[PDB]
């Protein structure tokens, strides 16, 4: 383990045969500063401050993605089609702020320990999907090789809400419910 | 384009040639290349640096502490050297990202060193007809320079180095032909300033 | 190296071309230029696993293409007479690494095929004078009358290709400057020592290639069709 | 205008529930004493297993695993990709931390510090960056017995969040005090319960 005051990732470079799909983004102190849309060819940063004053061209990325696509043929290849273990995920949920009544919060679902990165994270709401007013990081590196992800739901504390993350992986025999203690 | 050079240039043979090179607006992860073309040729790379100096078989890159300028040294110039050397940033710029953006360059000139310089205008025969002729301006020093003729009917060439391995010489010469009557070897080279001593043979 | 073909082209206006390109092996980027008197050398695009990447300021008529084996190919559609130029081809390791050029396809693109002619070639003896004044003999070697500029110009010393002594000129002269399409003269110096001059059996051919209309294109002309071929002029040493 | 870079990878030495396989290419720049210790780690990584990697310390590339013995001998004889891998320790990792040193380790975002019940639990949500110190005093007297800290959590969204809790026992004008120390604060924020 490298000991330093900062790491930066400039390039968490990520290409699988699922999909196949891939990604591309910087981060620094384990915060992700921008991803690559690679679909759209576009630089997405993660904050205002970087929107304004930060710049990096998506071709760089579309390169790089591109280079691991035939990288990633050579090595299945030479490791005699070796293929991914599935880990199990470990789920964790809480909320942004402590809660208040009436007060408009952030529930966070911390799905740690995913590899291979692929991955669905839903909410529940009185087991009722919630297909609005949420949002998602991008995977986010970890010195194991393994990813984690936070999905973000924004919800206004009421009297009778019951939330739950649902998530589900291949290392998952069945999908993970994480129930919302409200603390 | 983030650099500039000067358009022209002279290097007598055998020295060093040293072009310089301005990029003001360089960044810290944008490397400086040299390329040089030969006449009709394709470009040939040289070297590239990003701020330490840098030697290959064929030159050194100088790159200054401030990396706003640099200097293309070329080691012991020949004739084979003439030709328009291009400094580039291979700059990061969204879009163009490492782009290879060529510009005007420097035109570089290695003169040959004519040591017993014997400026003469001589005609030749055409080897199958005999009213057919040309007239050749040879041996001349090379500060000397073939202006084009006034006549649209009077062709002229520029200046042309050859190399006689075998008798370590070199000399340069320049074509003349016409078929004005008017025309002849006294005359063909009246619009340059040919030197006084010139042997003008009967 | 990288290799580029065809080498010389001759197209006519609304016409399109088609220039391939090969990089060095193992080299997986391809970048594509276009050199004229004009504008200079100017960026078309740049290839790397199959697809365009950074792109220059050319209009659409200017496509390209790569291959799995990453060689790429170039196209140009409704040939216009500005876009007569040497088109060059460069590659790099990766995209980024340090890019390596071809020598280029000369495409000269002409109002009508009867603009092309090949050259006259005429080689001129050494004067007496030059002889007796320097011990030295220089031949003169004279191509007019071709166009385009598709010429490589050689000399041959008793059936051998010599470059000693030689020196032709680097870019041709045009015998009318007011026309565009002009037909051209060069010129090209020979300098033997005068002992090797008044050798009766040495001969001295000045070899002009020229390279021009193939043989399946159609020609109307009352002259000869200004095909590919080779035009020389021959002296023989000889005493004085 | 001008674009920041990132690590370019180098290329294999091939030519040309649901099974799935993974490629990683990591980047790595480590910073310390602000420019004063740069170090550059490219990571190869086929699926989970990292086997071949490019130290800036060491100045080659290296197999990790007998997977890239191909690779890293490869790697090592193309003179660019050898040297353009070393000069990222400037164009990449020194280059990219002055940009750093303009936005985001300038960045302070001001921790909201609560308290809500016996067991006492001090909120520290919402700062940046993850440098922060909370202590529990009782009447001018910091807590040193049964606090339980949660680890720093990381929101995801450039926020971090802790809590840190104390077991209590309230008496007549006991006054308790969560001191919240940050780099956005010049003085702590104490918050009081009593
Ligand atoms: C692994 O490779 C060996 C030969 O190298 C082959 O015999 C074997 O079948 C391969 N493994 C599988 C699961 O096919
Ligand atoms: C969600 O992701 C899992 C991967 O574990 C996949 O098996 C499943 O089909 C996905 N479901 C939907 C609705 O996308």
């Amino acid at each position: 383990d490298i000991v330093a005051d900062h790491v930066a990732s400039y390039g968490v470079n990520l290409y699988q045969s699922y999909g196949p799909s891939g990604q591309y983004s910087h981060e620094f102190d384990g915060d992700e500063e921008f991803y690559v849309d690679l679909e759209r060819k576009e630089t997405v940063w993660q904050l205002p401050l970087f929107r304004r004053f930060r710049r990096f061209d998506p071709q760089f990325a579309l390169t790089n993605i591109a280079v691991l696509k035939h990288n990633l043929n050579c090595v299945i290849k030479r490791s005699n089609s070796t293929a991914a273990t599935n880990e199990v995920p470990e789920v964790t949920v809480f909320s942004k702020s402590p809660v208040t009544l009436g007060q408009p919060n952030t529930l966070i679902c911390l799905v740690d320990n995913i590899f291979p990165p692929v991955v669905n994270i839903t909410w529940l709401s009185n087991g009722h999907s919630v297909t609005e007013g949420v949002s998602e990081t991008s995977f986010l590196s970890k010195s194991d090789h393994s990813f984690f992800k936070i999905s973000y739901l924004t919800f206004l504390p009421s009297a009778d809400e019951i939330y739950d993350c649902k998530v589900e992986h291949w290392g998952l025999d069945e999908p993970l419910l994480k129930h919302w203690e409200p603390e | 384009m983030k650099t500039t050079q000067p358009p022209s240039m002279d290097c007598a043979e055998g020295r060093a040639a040293n072009l310089p090179c301005n990029h003001s607006t360089i960044s810290g992860n944008e490397y400086v290349y040299w390329y040089r073309q030969i006449h009709s040729q394709g470009p040939q790379y040289i070297i590239h640096g990003l701020k330490n100096n840098e030697t290959n078989e064929m030159a050194s890159l100088i790159i200054t502490e401030d990396r706003k300028s640099s200097t293309l040294i070329l080691p012991h110039a020949t004739l084979r050297d003439t030709a328009v050397y291009y400094c580039i940033v291979r700059v990061a710029i969204e879009g163009s990202q490492g782009n290879l953006i060529f510009g005007k360059g420097t035109k570089l000139s290695v003169k040959p060193n004519i040591q017993n310089p014997d400026p003469a205008v001589y005609q030749l025969r055409d080897s199958k007809s005999s009213d057919k002729s040309v007239c050749l301006f040879t041996d001349f020093d090379s500060q000397t320079n073939v202006s084009q003729s006034k006549d649209s009917d009077v062709y002229i060439t520029d200046k042309c180095v050859l190399d006689m391995r075998s008798m370590d010489f070199k000399s340069n010469s320049a074509v003349a032909w016409s078929n004005k009557s008017d025309f002849a070897c006294a005359n063909a080279f009246n619009n340059s300033i040919i030197p006084e001593d010139t042997f003008f043979p009967s | 190296g990288v290799t580029q073909t065809p080498r010389y082209l001759i197209k006519t206006r609304g016409q399109q071309v088609t220039l391939s390109c090969s990089p060095i092996s193992g080299h997986r980027s391809v970048s594509w230029y276009q050199q004229t008197p004009g504008q200079g050398l100017q960026f078309l695009f740049e290839y790397f696993s199959e697809t365009q990447r950074n792109k220059g300021n050319f209009p659409g008529r200017f496509s390209g293409r790569q291959f799995s084996n990453s060689r790429s190919e170039m196209n140009v559609s409704t040939l216009e007479l500005g876009d007569s130029a040497l088109y060059l081809c460069a590659s790099s390791l990766r995209r980024g690494d340090t890019i390596y050029f071809g020598e280029g396809s000369w495409l000269t693109v002409v109002e009508d095929l009867n603009k092309v002619f090949p050259p006259e070639v005429a080689v001129f003896e050494p004067s007496e004078a030059e002889i007796s004044h320097t011990q030295k003999a220089t031949l003169v070697c004279l191509a007019t009358g071709f166009f385009p500029d598709h010429v490589e110009l050689s000399w041959w010393v008793n059936g051998k290709e010599v470059h000693s002594g030689v020196c032709t000129d680097p870019q041709p002269l045009k015998e009318q400057p007011a026309l565009n399409d002009s037909r051209y003269a060069l010129s090209s110096r020979l300098r033997v020592s005068a002992t090797f001059w008044q050798n009766p059996r040495n001969h001295f051919r000045c070899q002009v290639q020229f390279y021009g209309l193939s043989e399946n294109d159609e020609w109307t002309q009352d002259r000869a069709k200004p095909v590919t071929q080779i035009v020389s002029a021959e002296a023989w040493g000889r005493a004085d | 205008g001008q674009v920041e870079l990132g690590g370019g990878n180098a290329v294999e030495v091939c030519k040309g529930s649901p099974e799935d396989f993974v490629y990683q290419f990591k980047g790595m720049c480590y910073f310390t004493n602000g420019t004063e210790r740069v170090r550059l780690v490219t990571r190869y990584i086929y699926n989970r297993e990292e086997y071949a990697r490019f130290d800036s310390d060491v100045g080659v590339y290296r197999a990790v695993t007998p997977l890239g013995p191909p690779a890293a001998e490869y790697w090592n004889s193309q003179k660019e990709v050898l040297e353009r891998t070393r000069a990222e320790l400037d164009t990449v990792c020194r280059h990219n931390y002055q940009l750093e040193l303009r936005t985001t380790l300038q960045r302070r975002v001001e921790p909201t510090v609560t308290i809500s019940p016996n067991l006492l639990v001090c909120s520290v949500t919402d700062f940046y960056p993850a440098q922060i110190k909370v202590r529990w005093f009782r009447n001018d007297q910091e807590e040193t017995t049964g606090v339980v800290s949660t680890p720093l959590i990381r929101n995801g969204d450039w926020t971090f969040q802790i809590l840190v809790m104390l077991e209590m026992t309230p008496q007549r004008g006991d006054v308790y005090t969560c001191h919240v120390e940050h780099p956005s604060l010049q003085n702590p924020i104490i918050v009081e319960w009593r």
